[PDB]
Formats: C-alpha cells, sequence, structure tokens
C-alpha cells in the first residue's frame, strides 16, 4: 500500500483510524498515528491487507502511538487532499494564530486556525494533557489523521475533538469548535522516528 | 471532547 497522511487504515478488523505521516526508523517503516487508536501489536490493515503492527503507543496522559510496517509498504512524503496531495517539508512547529488543515478519512481535508496549546482533555478513559487546540473540523473516524500547514510543515496527529450528535463538529461554528492534535516534535523523539519529506 |  502507498503510505500518505490521511488514508485510513483498520486495527484488528475492527476500529478505523487515518495515517498520520509516514515515518522510518533506520531500516524499518512506519507511520504515527493516535495512541487510542490500537494496542501494542494490533494489526493495522490498508484496504483489506496486513500492512503491519502497532509497535508503541502511550494513552491516556498522551495520544500517541506508530505502527512498524512491513518491507512492502512505501512510504510517502505526503498528505491527502482530495485528489490531490500536500507534500511534508518539515516539522516546525506553527505558533498560536497559524492557519493549519488536518486530513482524514471521515471529514477529508479541513483548514482553520490554533487556537490554544497546552490543553487538556478529559476522555473516559483518563485525562490527555498537552494538546493542541485548533477550530479545523473533525469527525470519529479522524483520529490520529495528519495535521499540516499549507506550507508543509507537519504539527501532529488528531486526537479528539467536542463532536456533536452527528459525528463531527462540522456543523457548529468555528468559533465553537474544539478540535485536538497531539504535537508531532515529542513523538518523533520519543521513538526516535525520521519524517519522510519531500 | 471525546477521541475520534
Amino acid at each position: 500500500a502507498n503510505i500518505v497522511g490521511g488514508i485510513e487504515y483498520s486495527i484488528n478488523n475492527a476500529s478505523l483510524c487515518s495515517v498520520g505521516f509516514s515515518v522510518t526508523r533506520g531500516a524499518t517503516k512506519g507511520f504515527v498515528t493516535a495512541g487510542h487508536c490500537g494496542t501494542v501489536n494490533a494489526t493495522a490493515r490498508i484496504g483489506g491487507a496486513v500492512v503491519g503492527t502497532f509497535a508503541a503507543r502511550v494513552f491516556p496522559g498522551n495520544d500517541r502511538a506508530w505502527v512498524s510496517l512491513t518491507s512492502a509498504q512505501t512510504l510517502l512524503p505526503r498528505v491527502a487532499n482530495g485528489s490531490s496531495f500536500v507534500t511534508v517539508r518539515g516539522s516546525t512547529e506553527a505558533a498560536v494564530g497559524a492557519a493549519v488543515c488536518r486530513s482524514g478519512r471521515t471529514t477529508g481535508y479541513q483548514c482553520g486556525t490554533i487556537t490554544a496549546k497546552n490543553v487538556t482533555a478529559n476522555y473516559a478513559e483518563g485525562a490527555v494533557r498537552g494538546l493542541t487546540q485548533g477550530n479545523a473540523c473533525m469527525g470519529r473516524g479522524d483520529s490520529g489523521g495528519s495535521w499540516i500547514t499549507s506550507a508543509g510543515q507537519a504539527q501532529g496527529v488528531a486526537s479528539g475533538g467536542n463532536v456533536q450528535s452527528n459525528g463531527n463538529n462540522c456543523g457548529i461554528p468555528a468559533s465553537q469548535r474544539s478540535s485536538l492534535f497531539e504535537r508531532l516534535q515529542p513523538i518523533l523523539s520519543q521513538y526516535g522516528l525520521s519524517l519522510v519529506t519531500g | 471532547a471525546a477521541p475520534v
């Protein structure tokens, strides 16, 4: 499978999540995603084929994970935007007020702005600290998906938000949306990963 | 908020 930010993958033939970013760890290929998407060793599938398993994760507390893929996967420095792509150029962290977009299997490609940093989400499982808040909308299934600037700087992976009864926060005004992502920097250093760029 |  071609690994692109934003595409769907399933975990143990049950839940669905979205790919974050293609990364490498020495010769091993992988992608970063959300911790709440699977437990260590869960099996990730892309279009019905096995692509890898969860190598590590932290959830709750943080919300992060990396899946190590088999050798046959093709890692790409891109994030889906409809039929087009956003090239990943790096991981400079943008500041409050910067515009940002996110890509995921449920709501596609949505943009908005970063409204706050260091936010805590109280999930049923426990608190998740240090999240950055943006107002791009997100829906159930978007978790783990890419958060990136139009200029190609990777910001993080989708964690959660105030989804309404329709499964998303796209039907409420930007001013009332709280869509949270986990910062990419600490995931890259914690696992010793390098981003695939182009 | 909820996870996703």
